[PDB]
RNA sequence: UUUACUUAUUCAAUGAAGCGGAGCUGGAAUUCAUUUUCCACGUUCUAGCAUUCAAGGUCCCAUUCGGGGCUGAUCCGGGUU
């Protein structure tokens, strides 16, 4: 205050030097963000297929929450635990002399691509969650429609790695769950009909489902401008 | 097999709202069939009639009226002030020998990005007890005259387009203004706009559009 | 030119060491003129927007 | 046969451009924020001739909006522009002679130089000593200004499109005979040597399409379809016309 | 048999700086009852000066010897043109 006297500044046009503005929009990019971000881009571009099309359409956040809640204490044996495996029917097979059913058999989460899909086959599977990643899009595009012409539940989710994380992997794709527990039996029940109505009759509309043909904010505004302001005022 | 007479519809043209009877003839253009049709293609039609057909007056005959096409809405198109010709005889009657004729050139906008050209063509007549069948003029007559119909006009048509313009060009405002100004010394009949188009539009805007409709 | 002295070499003046003071005297005028002639070009633009 | 001049020469060796002395090229400001907006104040550095062109060049320095800096930008010669001449840029900075700024932004007849079917080329046509271009039509629908050019050509731009009001400084430059080809060899020392030319009728069959006959001749006529082979190009490439010129080409 | 939008294909351009839309203010047709809408958005006497999170406006500092954003300069959305 006591010495405290300003004066003006123009920036407007043609005069003054322009600061710290926010080039985050037209900033020099390198060809491997030019490609994985307009991937995803020249995907929304086109029609999406009726086989696909429900890449990008999937589960609500709340359901699959829950999908997820009991799953993390069905996490397999890893390293240190799996080897506390082999110490078990050592001082039992031995000290003891066991007959191999000294420890009880597998109850935790399923993992395994080639194996989930052969559980569907032979339908042994009590459960089945489907992933919509993968980069080959052509490569694991049979998960929903097997589980649809064999009966087997399928409810496609955002996050493939926690699949394979709470069960030693890195990635997984397919979490199944043939078993349950002496008390978490409630939760096979409910989820087999809230993941029934979720998708697996949906697909009797979603038959003829095509997606994409949306272009950027730019031919979107200006498409409302030529074809909106052509009738609508 | 041609046969393309099946495939021309027929379109109905209405009049502006600066005029009466909107209701002016049935003529013909084209239905699509072959592929092909009449819509948001070409429009670059116009309109040829005179106003005294297009309203009801016998002593006062003159001055054909020039539209443009604007918008269709289910086999009723309208159109709006995009000119104003003339006939031969309507100039080549009035311009006869021994008299003095004048041509006034002047340009005008309005404020909805709009443009037009308008002019006036003056002549002279005579006085009480005349005896000589001729006279000329003086030069520092016509110089006069010609600086003061610009002065009116450019200032009475900007703001509401062809609204306003056409709202002191059928009254007769303008000839009758200059005729008892210049009264004063030498007066001059006649004197009218003769031949005035636009030529320069907006664009499109359904907004702009609809404050000037009927 | 580096291996003298300020008091030897250019001088202790503005711009003693880049034009030639000359050019340079027609330079203050025209610029200390314009900057004058900038707030009272500046302040009448103040005034042709408030009565309105 | 052998091997022609013009078909050697499009290989490229020494038939490049005689700079190194010269100043610069032919590059004025792209169009940005406020060049397609408002303008600027600009300022002439001087009107320096270019070493190995005809009419000299306006290196009009630009006052950097990004901090103080001041790079030196060229434009054209503009006839008559002083030292020191505020030449303003801008869609926005009036119609004044050497200013610049969008052909659809100003009126027609208006007559500028180095136009650009894009604006921010910072440089294409009307850039020759003495002419100039003349704007025949404004169709503010999809931005389309119709501009003339020395021949007489109708390429309809953009209303955006860069364009300098004036002619390029050298007028009669070609109206005035040289006498002495010595000054003419004097000018190519700067360009390239398109120059000396001599007759094909004059070098033997091998050297040149026309060659032979030891009584001097073409042979076959000199009239050549507009898209001959690249050993038969020599002569009259589609002469719809030939003899009392009327300046016609494509069509006129 | 016809024209549309763009993402493939393709041009030109920069050290991807000004994009689509809309909006803060004002002006410009005036309202069928109120926002029914179109344009600009610090730089035009003159071979000048323009640059350190700009200064200000405001709050936390645990007060200091010094510092930080927000707006200033609209904001929303990532499609450099």
């Amino acid at each position: 205050n006591p010495l405290t006297h300003s004066t003006p500044k123009n920036f407007g046009i043609g005069q003054a030097v322009q600061p710290k503005r926010n080039l985050s929009r037209y900033v020099k990019w390198p060809e491997y963000v030019r490609v994985q971000r307009q991937k995803k881009i020249l995907s929304i571009r086109l029609k999406v297929p009726p086989t696909i099309a429900q890449f990008q359409y999937t589960l609500d956040r709340n359901t699959a929450a829950e999908t997820f809640k009991l799953f993390n204490k069905y996490r397999p044996e890893t390293a240190a635990e799996k080897k506390e495996r082999l110490t078990k029917e050592a001082a039992a097979v031995a000290e003891g002399k066991s007959k191999q059913d000294a420890s009880p058999k597998p109850y935790a989460v399923k993992y395994g691509l080639n194996h989930v899909v052969a559980l569907i086959e032979n339908k042994k599977a009590k459960l089945v969650l489907i992933a919509n990643d993968v980069d080959p899009i052509e490569l694991v595009v049979f998960l929903p429609a097997l589980c649809k012409k064999m009966g087997v539940p399928y409810a496609i989710v955002k996050g493939k790695a926690r699949l394979g994380t709470l069960v030693n992997q890195k990635t997984s794709a397919v979490a199944a769950l043939t078993e349950v527990r002496a008390e978490d039996e409630a939760a096979l029940a409910k989820l087999v009909s809230t993941i029934d109505a979720n998708f697996a009759d949906k697909y009797d509309e979603v038959k003829k489902h095509w997606g994409g043909g949306i272009l950027g904010n730019k031919a979107q505004a200006k498409m409302d401008k030529r074809a909106k302001n052509s009738d609508s005022a | 097999v041609v046969d393309p007479f099946t495939r021309k519809e027929w379109f109905d043209i209405k009049a502006p709202s600066t005029f009466e009877n909107r209701n002016v003839g049935k003529t013909l253009v084209n239905k699509s069939t072959g592929l092909k049709s009449a819509s948001d293609a070409l429009k670059g039609r116009v309109v040829e009639v005179c106003l005294a057909d297009l309203q009801g007056s016998e002593d006062h005959s003159f001055r054909k009226i020039k539209l443009r096409v604007d918008e269709v809405q289910g086999k009723n198109l309208l159109t709006n002030f995009h000119g104003m010709d003339f006939t031969t005889d309507k100039l080549r009657s009035m311009v006869r020998k021994w008299q003095t004729l004048i041509e006034a050139n002047v340009t005008v906008k309005t404020s909805d990005d709009y443009v037009l050209r308008i002019f006036a063509i003056a002549f002279t007549r005579k006085q009480a007890n005349q005896v000589k069948r001729h006279s000329y003029a003086q030069s520092s007559h016509i110089r006069a005259i010609r600086k003061v119909i610009s002065e009116i006009l450019t200032k009475e048509v900007q703001g509401s387009t062809l609204a306003q313009l056409t709202s002191k060009l059928i009254p007769e405002v303008i000839n009758k203004e200059i005729e008892n100004a210049t009264k004063d010394i030498f007066p001059l009949q006649n004197i009218h706009v003769r031949k005035v188009k636009l030529l320069k539009q907006p664009k499109f805007d359904v907004g702009a559009l609809m404050a000037l409709h009927g | 030119y580096a291996t003298v002295s300020k008091t030897h070499k250019t001088v202790s003046r503005a711009y003693g060491g880049s034009r030639c003071a000359n050019c340079v005297k027609e330079r203050i005028i025209r610029a200390f003129l314009i900057e004058e002639q900038k707030i009272v070009k500046k302040v009448v633009k103040e005034q042709t927007e408030a009565a309105k | 046969g052998r091997v022609i001049r013009n078909q050697r020469k499009g290989a490229g060796s020494i038939f490049t451009s005689h700079t190194r002395l010269r100043q610069g090229a032919a590059k004025l400001r792209t169009l940005d924020y406020a060049e397609r907006h408002g303008y600027i104040r600009g300022i002439v550095k001087q009107i320096v001739h270019d070493s190995g062109r005809g009419a000299p060049l306006a290196k009009v320095v630009f006052r950097d909006p990004y901090k103080y800096r001041l790079r030196e930008e060229i434009f054209i010669a503009n006839e008559g522009v002083h030292t020191g001449q505020f030449i303003y840029a801008g869609k926005k900075a009036s119609l004044n002679v050497g200013n610049v700024l969008p052909l659809g932004s100003v009126p027609e007849g208006t007559i500028v130089s180095n136009v650009e079917e894009k604006p921010g080329d910072r440089g294409a046509l009307a850039r020759a000593s003495g002419n100039y271009v003349i704007i025949i039509g404004h169709n503010p629908d999809e931005n389309k200004t119709r501009v003339r050019l020395p021949s007489g050509a109708k390429k309809v731009i953009s209303s955006d499109a860069r364009g300098v009001i004036g002619v390029i400084a050298g007028g009669g430059r070609v109206d005035k005979p040289l006498l002495k080809a010595g000054r003419a060899f004097h000018k190519y020392r700067l360009k390239r040597n398109s120059w000396p030319k001599t007759r094909g009728v004059a070098m033997n069959p091998v050297d040149h399409p026309h060659g032979g006959g030891n009584h001097q001749h073409i042979g076959k006529a000199s009239t050549i379809s507009r898209g001959a082979v690249s050993g038969q190009k020599a002569g009259l490439i589609a002469a719809r016309r030939t003899g009392l010129l009327r300046g016609s080409q494509k069509t006129q």
